[PDB]
């Protein structure tokens, strides 16, 4: 039979069946109780709305992540999550179908161990398989070498890769993301007037984030030009009207990933982990980490990113070495193509954690061979 | 639950279905007839699951027209 | 738009389709006999000695407890089924109640009977 | 159909009253006693009973094939004790969707106007003009070319 | 057995079985004792004169409307009331029939408490519920979305509902309604010569407002005209003769709608606190609300005020949403309608108050789950 691609992510779960180009259901992954009283009877009003259902029913109910950074933090909504997943997005009972999920690296144990506990007895699928979310947008690049910065939602990872051997001692998990930068920029928005705090309108400053903000090349030279003229002033309509006008808040709000210090962070930015990542390796295979430097994740998908990340690394780099930045613009489903490529392989199909293995060795068969 | 607790049904279920195996004890004729008339029971039992298959899935394919007609509520 | 042949097509649509449904329910039931035919092999023990018996009931027992296992896992994938049946049949009776169900009353149940009697 | 017989032996008090009543005041006198429908309208809509005004227009315009203009007792008798709902039980829920699952081969949830031309060809009824369009206006209440098993049941709900 | 669907109102009592259309008997809540002497003998003279017989020998009477502002001062009166209108205009006694009184928003608890008390003490209902006026005008309408504003002769609310989910922090009730029109009009009559004093003639004065009052679509415009020319003299015959002509008066009386600071109050407008109603709402069912907007109860029955109300919203809100006003032609019986639609529903017939629960918690058991 045919596997299933899970891919939790954290802010839009990807899922689709293996060997296809694109994950068949992608929606966001919030559930949402209602908050107000109800007055109108025999309205079929539900406890909860997961998924893409709650996205239109925001304006009264009270949207909330199940996953923080990666880990999850409330495991009865990520169950209800993945049920949704399955028998709504999909339609297909999970009793006939392996499943791939995916996990950020240097995450908790428990969060794995009690994710493949819940697949085993909940859903009951016959074997499921647990990947690291770089290694497959490395895939799905068609490469085999490369140090990938995979820059999701919750957080951002780097994980570099040489011939297929991986180098666990240079793995720099940065819990910077997509999420931080929609908090920020909901914070600076209120230096114009405009102030969004419900968690429904969260929403929105999302919306407006993906829209309209973008990464400066040089950073002073923008704030300097957008003090001066008023070239860059892009206004968005609200969903009720009364149209806003972003001024300088639109190259601010992404340049928070190359200087974590704006929202209080000490670490250093994207462009310097990366050096940092690639220095911590072995000094021969330096010169084809930096030619095959790959981006992955959504929110590398700021335009003028991938020339804002090449000039700080070619600052950083000695002279000689080139630097190259694959930036393919199928980046958001990175990971999840790359996950349908690996199921779709024939030599990985005696991988997956078989039911009976699991009986033998309780959850923690995860930590073990069967990684 | 619902791994055991299922598991123990069924293994009561199968206790209480699969009874004595004793057979050279007694004459054949007696043995023969229950052993036709307990596989009867269980071509009878192939039957209803293969019905059961089918209307669980006809079930099914009413239940993904529900969801279609759900969809378009939106 | 004609009305009676209208009526008259629509009828003989429905009789038609009855009676095909009929017929391939009938298909059903015989290819169902071929299918219990060949699987559930038939047993002939037509002068036979006890080894044939005991080797009869011993497939017996084995095909007995797997199809009662198996049959087992099928009624609850039909409870589920059923579980899923009740559940969309509750929120397509609530859409229909939306949709219609205020409009469903006794209009002019006494307005009109008492006229002018007042 | 045929049913008129039926439906003169049939009917009982209840609305025998109001057709007893507009016979007398159609009735009168200097008139044969066929009954122009024409004027059995107008009374009807008088009297307060709840038909469907246009639809026995419509009628009047296509009944009685042999066009003399005025509908004899039999037909337009039928179309005005409509108003009691003496129907054909109204089918049954069950069957219809079990025909409706019959017709999905497709497992699509939807019959078209190619599967509605199979079952034509399986009955062998005439090809009429309404057709692809009268799916259109019941199947389609949505323009989306999906009908599910309700617009199928309302298409002949209690045919006759 | 079939439900009662009463509705007290203020200034007209509508009551029917529920199933139905139209109320079975509609008329004026007053109770009005003789005031003279009397010297004729064995008349058969009665003590007080209720509902619809008080309105024809009005010549000789007091009448004393028994609820003033959606509240009800005066217990007895209404108690008397309630008692006509079960056995004299439907003639069924309450021993056999579950009720369904309406309530307006935001009243004081002691008025719900004690007409519980009343309809399980005297008249001994088998269970009765009581909802509240707004809610069941959005029944009427086959909605289940939309912000009401039912303008009654008592008191004015202005409920907005989203999904079946009611909003309680965005009711503003305002207390200018038909009655204080009516003495506004009787006060501005005054200016041609006519002198309406007696508590009867209250009611001349109400029906010359109902059959021509009319609310202008611009005021100055036609206080501008009024002025000049003499098309809209409108005159009317009293009850004995003596016609009289209005003038101006005629859309300055419902004028009062729009600013209430004409008989001194201080709020805004039935146009404005619609649109404050709507702001206090959530950022993301504002659209819906403004396609939506709903108008009920008898006093919205003005001849062009659909089309007032909707250019002054559409001046005050933004001007990309689209505003709708709805005006079904049955307005003065909407929310008798809904209260029978709702009375009629299978799955409302498990929340009446039985009468069981009440002799277990005491009156103070309609503020609980049974609301
Ligand atoms: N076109 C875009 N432009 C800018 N940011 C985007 C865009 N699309 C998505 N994002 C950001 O990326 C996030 C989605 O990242 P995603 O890759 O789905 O995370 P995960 O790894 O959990 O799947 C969103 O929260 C959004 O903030
Ligand atoms: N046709 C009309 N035109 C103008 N005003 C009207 C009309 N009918 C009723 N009214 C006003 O509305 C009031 C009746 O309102 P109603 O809806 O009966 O109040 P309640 O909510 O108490 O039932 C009357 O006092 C009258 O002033
Ligand atoms: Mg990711
Ligand atoms: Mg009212």
């Amino acid at each position: 039979t045919t596997a299933l691609v899970c891919d939790n992510g954290s802010g839009l779960v990807k899922a689709g069946f293996a060997g296809d180009d694109a994950p068949r259901a992608v929606f966001p992954s919030i559930v949402g109780r209602p908050r107000h009283q109800g007055v109108m009877v025999g309205m079929g009003q539900k406890d909860s709305y997961v998924g893409d259902e709650a996205q239109s029913k925001r304006g009264i109910l009270t949207l909330k992540y199940p996953i923080e950074h990666g880990i999850i933090t409330n495991w009865d909504d990520m169950e209800k999550i993945w049920h949704h997943t399955f028998y709504n997005e999909l339609r297909v009972a999970p009793e006939e179908h392996p499943t791939l999920l995916t996990e950020a690296p240097l995450n908790p144990k428990a969060n794995r161990e009690k994710m493949t506990q819940i697949m085993f007895e909940t859903f009951n699928v016959p074997a499921m398989y647990v990947a690291i979310q770089a290694v497959l947008s490395l895939y799905a690049s068609g490469r085999t070498t490369g140090i990938v910065l995979d820059s999701g939602d919750g957080v951002t990872h780097n994980v570099p890769i040489y011939e297929g051997y991986a180098l666990p001692h240079a793995i720099m998990r940065l819990d910077l993301a997509g999420r931080d930068l929609t908090d920020y920029l909901m914070k600076i928005l209120t230096e114009r007037g405009y102030s969004f705090v419900t968690t429904a309108e969260r929403e929105i400053v999302r919306d407006i984030k993906e829209k309209l903000c973008y990464v400066a090349l040089d950073f002073e030279n923008e704030m300097a030009t957008a003090a001066s003229s008023s070239s860059l002033e892009k206004s968005y309509e609200l969903p009720d009207g009364q149209v806003i006008t972003i001024g300088n808040e639109r190259f601010r709000c992404p340049e928070t990933l190359f200087q974590p210090s704006f929202i209080g962070m000490e670490s250093a930015g994207i462009h310097e982990t990366t050096y940092n990542s690639i220095m911590k390796c072995d000094i021969d295979i330096r010169k084809d980490l930096y030619a095959n430097n790959v981006l992955s994740g959504g929110t590398t998908m700021y335009p003028g990113i991938a020339d804002r990340m090449q000039k700080e690394i070619t600052a950083l780099a000695p002279s000689t070495m080139k630097i190259k930045i694959i930036a393919p613009p199928e980046r958001k489903y990175s990971v999840w193509i790359g996950g349908s490529i690996l199921a779709s392989l024939s030599t990985f199909q005696q991988m997956w954690i078989s039911k009976q293995e699991y009986d033998e060795a309780g959850p923690s068969i995860v930590h073990r061979k069967c990684f | 639950g619902k791994r055991q607790t299922e598991r123990e049904k069924k293994k009561k279920i199968l206790a209480e279905r699969r009874k004595v195996l004793a057979i050279d004890h007694l004459n054949e004729d007696q043995l023969r007839e229950k052993a036709k008339e307990l596989w009867q029971s269980i071509y009878n039992l192939e039957a209803e699951k293969f019905d059961l298959q089918e209307k669980f899935k006809q079930q099914k394919y009413e239940i993904n027209v529900l969801r279609n007609r759900i969809n378009d509520n939106q | 738009i004609s009305a009676s042949r209208k009526l008259q097509l629509k009828t003989l649509m429905l009789q038609i389709a009855k009676q095909e449904m009929e017929r391939e329910a009938e298909e059903r039931r015989g290819e169902k006999g071929r299918v219990l035919r060949t699987r559930c092999q038939p047993l002939e023990l037509d002068g036979l000695g006890f080894e044939e018996l005991q080797d009869l009931c011993r497939q017996l027992h084995a095909r007995v407890d797997k199809v009662d296992e198996e049959r087992y896992d099928v009624e609850a994938k039909v409870t589920k089924n059923i579980t899923e049946i009740a559940d969309l049949t509750q929120k397509i009776y609530d859409l229909r109640g939306k949709f219609k169900r205020p409009t469903l009353r006794r209009v002019r149940i006494s307005a009109d009977a008492m006229m002018q009697a007042l | 159909d045929d049913i008129y017989k039926a439906a003169v032996e049939q009917l009982t008090e209840e609305q025998k009253n109001e057709f007893k009543a507009a016979f007398d005041i159609f009735v009168l006198g200097a008139e044969d006693g066929c009954i122009s429908t024409k004027e059995l309208g107008k009374v009807m809509r008088m009297l307060g009973q709840n038909p469907t005004p246009e639809e026995l227009q419509e009628m009047i315009d296509e009944v009685d094939e042999d066009g003399s203009g005025t509908v004899d007792f039999d037909e337009f008798l039928v179309m005005m004790v409509r108003c009691m709902k003496d129907d054909s039980k109204g089918k049954s829920e069950e069957e219809l969707s079990d025909l409706f699952r019959m017709f999905d081969k497709n497992a699509d949830g939807y019959i078209d106007l190619d599967e509605l031309k199979m079952m034509l060809q399986a009955t062998g009824e005439t090809i009429t003009e309404d057709d692809i369009e009268e799916l259109m206006k019941d199947g389609d209440k949505n323009n989306d070319g999906r009908i599910d098993y309700d617009e199928f049941l309302e298409f002949m709900k209690g045919v006759e």
